[PDB]
Formats: C-alpha cells, structure tokens, sequence
C-alpha cells in the first residue's frame, strides 16, 4: 500500500514515516526535491511564454485580415480558444502552486483549475476531429450536391464545446474527481484511484472509448480516406505538376497531423490503459507526471502544425509582425 | 481538388 | 553602507542583522524570497530552450548547404559560436546555480563563468562591429578596386576574438575581477563597486569607451554611410521598382539592427555610468539584474535579426526542418 | 547594388 489517502485527494507517497500533509496544506517536498518543483515551474513559464503570444496573435490576425474569416477556419480559431483556456486555466494556476510546493488553492481551486484545464484540452481534442470531417466532407465530396457553409461551421464548434462539457463536467457533480496530480501542484481528473463512491472505473472506461478511441477512429478515417481521394485524383492527371505536389504535400501533412495526434494522446492512454490492467501496483508521481508532460505541450505544437503551417495564416502573421509589410 | 484543398489551408 | 563584504564578494544586503553569508557557501534566501531563484532559474530556461536550438540549428544547416559556405557569411557563424558560449558558460551554469541560491561552483567556478559568459557576448558585440564594417566596404565600395575575400573574413574573425580577449582576460590577472552579482548565482565583471587593489574605476572606462562608444560609433557610421549609399543609388534609378523595394528594406533592417544593438548594451551602459557618478548611493541587486536581462537575452534576438530574417539562411533552415523538402 | 546587397544577406 502506496499513498496517503484524505479527503479530497491521494498523495503517491508512504505515511509510515509521518511526513506526509495535504496537498491543500504543506509543500510536498518529500515527494520531490524542491529544485524539482522549480523546474517543474520552469517548465510551465516556457509553455505560457511560446504558448500564449503564438495562440493570441492568431486571433489577433485574424480580426487584422478579412481573408482569414471564413468557415473553414472557425475550428482553427476554436482550437486557438482552447489553446488559452490551457495557458491561463491550466499552465498558470500550475506556475503558482509550484512555487509553493503545493496546491495552495484548496478543493475549490482544485475543482476550477481541473475544469478550465480539461475543459480546454477537450476542445482542443474535439476541434481536431471536427476539423477532419470538415475537411473530408468539403474535398472527399461523400455527400453529392452538398456546400460547406457558415452555419456547418457553427454546429461544428458548438458540437465541440458540447463533447468537452460532456467530461468536463461529470467530475464536478460526482461521476469520477478533480484531484492533485503527480506532484500535487496541479488537478487532474482521477483515473488512477478506484474511488468507488464516484466511480472512477466507469468514467475511465467512458473516456477511453468516447474521448480517447472514437476520435482515433474518426481521424484515421477521414484522413484515410482523404490521403485516398488525392492520391486517385492525381494518378488519374499526372500531366499537372503541380496536382502532383499538391498530393504530396497533403500526404506528408496528414502524416504528421497524425503522428502528433498519437504524441498527445498515446501516452495518457497507454498509462490509463495499463494503471487499470494492473490495479494492484505502485505508480510514482513522476510517473503521472509523464503523460501530462505531452498532452500539455500540445498547446504550442498544435497552433505551430495547424496554424504556422497553414499557407493563409502564415502571410498574414509575417505582415502582422513586420509592421504592416511585407 | 486544388481549390477545396486551399481552402483547407491544405494546399 | 549598503552591503556585506568578503575577500572574493559583494553582497548587496546590510549585515546588521548578522544573516549574510558568503555567496559561495550558503543560500541567499534574504536578498530575494525563494520564489524569485525560481523564476530566474525559469528564465535561464527559457534562453537554453530557445538559444541552443536557434544557434545550433544556425551551424548544422551551414554544414548541409554549400550555398551557404561564404566569406561574407563567416562573422555570421562566429556569432552563433559566440551566443553557444553565453548559452553554456552562462545560462546553464546560472540555471544550476539558482537552484542552490547560491553559487556552488566557488571562486573558480566564479572566474570560470565569468570568463566564458564574459568572452562569449564580446565576441558577438564585435561580431556586430565587424559585419557592418565588412557591409559598408562590399556595399559603398569605399576603397576602389578592393574585392572581400576569404582571407579578410578571416581576420575579421580573428580581430573579434582578439577584442574579446581584450576585456575577458584582465579580470582574471587583476584588472577588475570576476565576482556573483545581482543575486549572487551569476558572476560578471565588477564595474559597481570600488574596488582600488584591482583599479575597477579605470577598468570601468576603459570598456566604456571602447568597448562601448567606439563600437557604438562604427556601426552608426557604417550603417549610416549604407543607408545613405542605397538612398542615393535609387534615386538614381528610379525606373526600378525592384530597386525601389531592396533601398525600402535596407532602410527599415538597418533600424531594427541598430535599436536592438542599444536594446543590449544601452542599460549596462545606462547604469555604469549612473552607478559611476552616483558613488554614494545604494543599488539593489535586482537593480543589477535589469541590465543583464537585456544583456543575455541576445543570444536569443540576435540569431533571429542577422539569422532567421537573412533571406540565404532562412530558406536552408526551412528546407533543413521539414524533412529535406519544401 | 542590388548584386552587393544579395551577398550580404541585406536584399
Ligand atoms: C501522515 O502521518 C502523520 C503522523 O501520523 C499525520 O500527522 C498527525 O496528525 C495528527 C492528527 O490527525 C496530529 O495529532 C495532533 O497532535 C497535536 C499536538 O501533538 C504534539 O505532539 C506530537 C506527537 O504526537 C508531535 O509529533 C506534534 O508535533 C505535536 O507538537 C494536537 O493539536 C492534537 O491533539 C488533539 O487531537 C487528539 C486526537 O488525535 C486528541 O487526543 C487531543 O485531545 C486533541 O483533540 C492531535 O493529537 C499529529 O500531531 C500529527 N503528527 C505529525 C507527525 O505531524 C498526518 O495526518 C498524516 N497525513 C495525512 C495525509 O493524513
Ligand atoms: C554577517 O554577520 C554574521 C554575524 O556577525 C557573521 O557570522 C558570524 O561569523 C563569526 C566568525 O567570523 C562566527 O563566529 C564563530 O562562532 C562559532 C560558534 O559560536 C556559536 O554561538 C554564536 C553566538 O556568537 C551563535 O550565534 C552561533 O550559531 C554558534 O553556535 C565558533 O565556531 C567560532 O569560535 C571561534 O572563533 C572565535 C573568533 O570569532 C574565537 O573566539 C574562538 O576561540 C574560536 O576560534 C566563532 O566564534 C559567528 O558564529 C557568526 N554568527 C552568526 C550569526 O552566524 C558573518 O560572517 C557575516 N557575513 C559575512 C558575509 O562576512
Ligand atoms: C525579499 C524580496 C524583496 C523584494 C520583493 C519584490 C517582489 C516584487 C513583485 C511582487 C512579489 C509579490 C509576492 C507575494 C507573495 C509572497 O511573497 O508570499 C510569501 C510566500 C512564501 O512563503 P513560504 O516560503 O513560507 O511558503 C511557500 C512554500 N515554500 O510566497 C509564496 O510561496 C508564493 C510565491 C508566488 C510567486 C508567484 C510568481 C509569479 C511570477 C510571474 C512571472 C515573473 C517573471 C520574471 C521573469 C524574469
Ligand atoms: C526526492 C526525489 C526522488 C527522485 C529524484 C529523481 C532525480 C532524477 C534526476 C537526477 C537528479 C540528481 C540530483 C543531484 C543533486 C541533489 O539532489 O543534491 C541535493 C541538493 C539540495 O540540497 P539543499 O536543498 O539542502 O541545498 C541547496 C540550496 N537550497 O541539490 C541541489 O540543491 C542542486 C539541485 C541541482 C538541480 C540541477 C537541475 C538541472 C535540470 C536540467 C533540466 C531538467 C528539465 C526537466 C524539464 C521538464
Ligand atoms: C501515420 C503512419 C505514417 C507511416 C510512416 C510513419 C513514419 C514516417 C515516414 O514514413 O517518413 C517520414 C519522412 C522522413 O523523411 P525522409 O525519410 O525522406 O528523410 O517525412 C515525414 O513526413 C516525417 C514527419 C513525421 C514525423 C514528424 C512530425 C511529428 C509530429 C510533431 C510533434 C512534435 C512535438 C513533440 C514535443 C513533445
Ligand atoms: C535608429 C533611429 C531610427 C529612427 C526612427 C526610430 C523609430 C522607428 C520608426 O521610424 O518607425 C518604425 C516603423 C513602424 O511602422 P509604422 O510606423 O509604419 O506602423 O517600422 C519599423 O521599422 C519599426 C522597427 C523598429 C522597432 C522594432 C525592432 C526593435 C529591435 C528588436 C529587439 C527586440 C528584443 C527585446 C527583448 C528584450
Ligand atoms: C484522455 C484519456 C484519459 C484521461 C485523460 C485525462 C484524465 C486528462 C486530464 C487532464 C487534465 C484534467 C488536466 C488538468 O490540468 C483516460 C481516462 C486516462 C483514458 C485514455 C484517454
Ligand atoms: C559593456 C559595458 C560595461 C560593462 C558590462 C559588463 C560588466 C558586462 C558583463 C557581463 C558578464 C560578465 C556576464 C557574465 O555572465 C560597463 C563597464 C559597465 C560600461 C558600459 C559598457
Ligand atoms: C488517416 C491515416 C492516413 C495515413 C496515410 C499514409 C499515407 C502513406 O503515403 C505514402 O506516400 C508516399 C508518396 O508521397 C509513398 O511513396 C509511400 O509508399 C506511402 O506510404
Ligand atoms: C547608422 C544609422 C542609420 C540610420 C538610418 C535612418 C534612416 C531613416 O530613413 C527613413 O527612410 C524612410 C523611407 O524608407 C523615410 O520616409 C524616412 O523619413 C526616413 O527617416
Ligand atoms: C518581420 O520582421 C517578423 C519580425 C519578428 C520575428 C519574431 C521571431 C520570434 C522567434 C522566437 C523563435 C524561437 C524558436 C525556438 C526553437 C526551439
Ligand atoms: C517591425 O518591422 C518590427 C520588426 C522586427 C521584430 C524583431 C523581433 C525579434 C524578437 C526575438 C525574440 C525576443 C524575445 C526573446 C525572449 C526570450
Ligand atoms: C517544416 O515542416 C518546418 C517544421 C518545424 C517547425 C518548428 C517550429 C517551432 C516553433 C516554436 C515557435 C515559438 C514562437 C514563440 C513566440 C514568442
Ligand atoms: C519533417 O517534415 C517533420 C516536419 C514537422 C515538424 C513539426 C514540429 C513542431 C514542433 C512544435 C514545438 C514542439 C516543442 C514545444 C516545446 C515547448
């Protein structure tokens, strides 16, 4: 028997010493070396530092450039959106617990840093799908005689902030937890205990399958089938070089949306899958610590791949940031 | 395909 | 009287109350709470995060591209060399620092630091001084029949070493001396207190007036002879649309490299000088620490004004970071 | 000038 239960948490570390306090309460420095709570910090000051100007300045643009403001791009800003709601709900509550040692907020903070955090990363998560069936709807041409408009864009978003309340909010009203995690100084949502009074186990489940497992199948689809349509269309006119490139660079792209789709989500489905196979054993904080380490980052690799990357946002930034020209 | 591709940001 | 002091040292806090220690032997937790290492310690890493990837990246792709591989490109890499110093010598040793609270490395380690962080932001500054010297000799063809060769980048290099050598080494022989400053995790140059058996008052001048008014003044003759040269040139030719646009640029880069070369070096000399003629007074070590701000934040914001805006260089990074297309 | 300007990473 690993932790030190309470109240409204688990501390990953041995009472039988008697040094152990609530994370509510006293600095865990028993967990972790305090220069590793300041790393810790470190960290979240990079992820504020690269995460917010590159998500802000995308809005920002957007309102400087009247090309952008179109349907097709409403997700991307959704996904900007949820992007901050990480920086400040998330990474900066986390800057300042840190420095403490513990969650210096109490279950109150706790429940807020918890929600806005997953909320956040829900959308974020839900714009990414989204966006593929967007993109596989307006080029694979499935439905015939269909037209992408501003009101598909809208129900697109709104199903998006649905999906995410739709975990976001079962822990605050008793279907699974928010609770410290790894180090204590952040709350997640509990997927590690077996807290039978709110049913971890089941919510586990339901977030591996709708929020974990769906969205990968989606994905895979609809870029599947999207890599097929336009590797057919330029076999069947190879006589354009530039309807050749145009397929390669879609494929090597929808590669890499993929892959780095796996990067963020994988590991907290490989530790959850594998915490749940093997209840009966002892997982470090550090070792929780791992699968929140990738999914967070993703709130500046995402903005780079689906932003950065995206030819129209692009231009738009350069003049933005060269005063108007260029 | 071009033009549904740019307006993707695709392509 | 201001601070406490030592054979090796200067802390800026009163021992009256009898907690000061020694900077290399214990925690200076009174000077600033402990919160405030940590977020040094964050800044550190956010110039390592940022600084070796820009830098580094700069020499790796000058090995994969022979376009790249020109005289007039040397001082360009000798400043990427230049900012890898500041990165490994300074930020690094600073980040490991920090997280103690004081500088564990002891005198040595003091002279250590302190020569390399020293020698490596001097040979950027003259990096700096160099290019627009060589700039201003390939561009306003000031002596006649001369073509820049191979052999001048070279002493152009050399000569940027030799300067920096010219105020990294007096401090360690007796000139000035090495020494923590601010809150004693990082060693600089003493050029704040006055202290006769090393003569820091004439020191002090001496890198004023050359290593700051003379470098100052080259780069405004030179850039100022460029922008004056390409005005001239285009009004000469103003059929030229492209013309037009390449005297449009000059222009507008030769600003931003001016303001950024005062952005770095302005505040140190803003403070030496008011720290020289206000004897009497009491500076604060976070008073200290704003002119190192400045100061070592370069190795981030000079790669990507003389780097990633080159047109030559920016075109090899992108091709270099995507796989070896586009 | 403008063949100057290329060489030094200027235009
Ligand atoms: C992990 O492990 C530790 C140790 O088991 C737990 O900490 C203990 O918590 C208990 C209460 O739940 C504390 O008990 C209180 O002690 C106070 C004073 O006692 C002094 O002497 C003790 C030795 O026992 C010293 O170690 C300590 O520093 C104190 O100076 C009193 O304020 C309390 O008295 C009241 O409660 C008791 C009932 O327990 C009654 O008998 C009294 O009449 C009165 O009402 C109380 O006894 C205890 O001091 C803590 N020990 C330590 C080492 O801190 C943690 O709670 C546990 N962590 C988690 C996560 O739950
Ligand atoms: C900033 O301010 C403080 C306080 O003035 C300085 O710290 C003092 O440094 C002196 C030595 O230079 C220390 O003196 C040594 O004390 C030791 C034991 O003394 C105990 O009792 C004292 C009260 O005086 C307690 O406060 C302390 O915790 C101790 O438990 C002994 O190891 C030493 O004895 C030896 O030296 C003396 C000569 O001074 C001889 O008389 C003895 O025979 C023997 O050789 C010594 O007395 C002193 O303890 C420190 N005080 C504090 C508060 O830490 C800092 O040096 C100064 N900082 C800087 C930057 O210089
Ligand atoms: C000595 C210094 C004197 C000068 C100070 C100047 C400060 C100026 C700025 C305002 C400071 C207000 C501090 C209030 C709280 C306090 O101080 O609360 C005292 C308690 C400590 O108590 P503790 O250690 O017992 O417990 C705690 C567990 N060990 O803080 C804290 O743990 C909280 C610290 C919170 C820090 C938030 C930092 C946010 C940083 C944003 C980015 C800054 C970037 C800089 C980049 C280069
Ligand atoms: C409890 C934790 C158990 C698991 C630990 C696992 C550690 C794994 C890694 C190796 C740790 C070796 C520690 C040796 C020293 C030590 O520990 O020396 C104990 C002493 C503390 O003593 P002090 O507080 O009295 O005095 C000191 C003043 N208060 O360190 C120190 O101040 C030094 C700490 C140095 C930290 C260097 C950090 C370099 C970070 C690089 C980037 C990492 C980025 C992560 C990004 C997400
Ligand atoms: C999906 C399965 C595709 C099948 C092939 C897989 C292997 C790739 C291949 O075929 O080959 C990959 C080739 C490699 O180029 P060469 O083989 O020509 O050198 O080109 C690529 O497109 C590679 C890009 C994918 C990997 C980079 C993107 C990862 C996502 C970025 C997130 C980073 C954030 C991390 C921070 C914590
Ligand atoms: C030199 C004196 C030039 C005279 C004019 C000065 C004012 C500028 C002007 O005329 O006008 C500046 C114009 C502004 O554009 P508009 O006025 O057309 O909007 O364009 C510019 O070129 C501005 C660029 C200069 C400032 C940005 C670069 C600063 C260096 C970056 C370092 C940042 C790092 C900081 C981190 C700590
Ligand atoms: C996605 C997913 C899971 C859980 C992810 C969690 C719990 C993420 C929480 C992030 C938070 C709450 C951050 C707060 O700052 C499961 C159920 C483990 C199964 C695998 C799929
Ligand atoms: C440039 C300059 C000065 C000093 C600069 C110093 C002292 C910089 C030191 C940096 C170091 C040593 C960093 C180490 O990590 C003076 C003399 C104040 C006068 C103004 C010009
Ligand atoms: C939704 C998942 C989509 C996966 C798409 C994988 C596409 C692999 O596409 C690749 O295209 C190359 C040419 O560009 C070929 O040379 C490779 O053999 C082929 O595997
Ligand atoms: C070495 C210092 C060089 C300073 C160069 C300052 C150049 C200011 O050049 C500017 O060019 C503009 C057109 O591009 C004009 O419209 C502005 O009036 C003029 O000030
Ligand atoms: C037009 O002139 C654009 C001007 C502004 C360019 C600003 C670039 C900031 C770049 C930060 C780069 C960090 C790279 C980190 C790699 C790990
Ligand atoms: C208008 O034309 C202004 C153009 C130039 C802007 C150049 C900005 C360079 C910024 C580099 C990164 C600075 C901050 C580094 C923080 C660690
Ligand atoms: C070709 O596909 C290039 C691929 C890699 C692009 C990597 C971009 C990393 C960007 C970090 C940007 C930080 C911006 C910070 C602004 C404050
Ligand atoms: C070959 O074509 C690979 C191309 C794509 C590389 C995309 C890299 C995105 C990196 C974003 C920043 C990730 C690290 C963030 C650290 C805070």
């Amino acid at each position: 028997m690993c932790g030190t239960e309470g109240p409204n948490f688990y501390v990953p570390f041995s009472n039988k010493t008697g040094v152990v306090r609530s994370p509510f309460e006293a600095p865990q420095y028993y967990l972790a070396e305090p220069w590793q709570f300041s790393m810790l910090a470190a960290y979240m000051f990079l992820l504020i530092m690269l995460g917010f100007p590159i998500n802000f300045l995308t809005l920002y643009v957007t309102v400087q450039h009247k090309k952008l403001r179109t349907p097709l791009n409403y997700i991307l800003l959704n996904l900007a959106v949820a992007d901050l709601f990480m920086v400040f709900g998330g990474f900066t509550t986390t800057l300042y617990t840190s420095l403490h040692g513990y969650f210096v907020f109490g279950p109150t903070g706790c429940n807020l840093q918890g929600f806005f955090a997953t909320l956040g990363g829900e959308i974020a998560l839900w714009s990414l799908v989204v966006l593929a069936i967007e993109r596989y709807v307006v080029v694979c041409k499935p439905m015939s005689n269909f037209r992408f408009g501003e009101n598909h864009a809208i129900m697109g978003v709104a199903f998006t902030w649905v999906m995410a309340l739709a975990c976001a909010a079962p822990p605050l009203v008793g279907w699974s937890r928010y609770i410290p995690e790894g180090m204590q100084c952040s709350c997640g949502i509990d997927y590690y205990t077996p807290h039978e009074e709110t049913n971890n186990e089941s919510f586990v489940i339901y977030m591996f399958v709708v929020h974990f497992i769906i969205p990968l199948i989606v994905i895979f689809f609809c870029y599947g089938q999207l890599v097929f349509t336009v590797k057919e269309a330029a076999a069947q006119q190879q006589e354009s070089a530039t309807t050749q490139k145009a397929e390669k660079e879609v494929t090597r792209m929808v590669i890499i949306m993929v892959i780095a789709f796996l990067i963020c989500w994988l590991p907290y489905a490989g530790v959850a899958f594998y915490i749940f196979t093997h209840q009966g054993s002892c997982f470090g904080p550090i070792f929780m610590t791992i699968p929140a380490f990738f999914a967070k980052t993703s709130a500046v690799y995402n903005p780079v791949i689906y932003i950065m990357m995206n030819k129209q946002f692009r231009n738009c930034m350069v003049t933005t940031l060269c005063c108007g020209k260029n | 395909i071009l033009e549904n591709l740019k307006d993707c940001g695709l392509f």
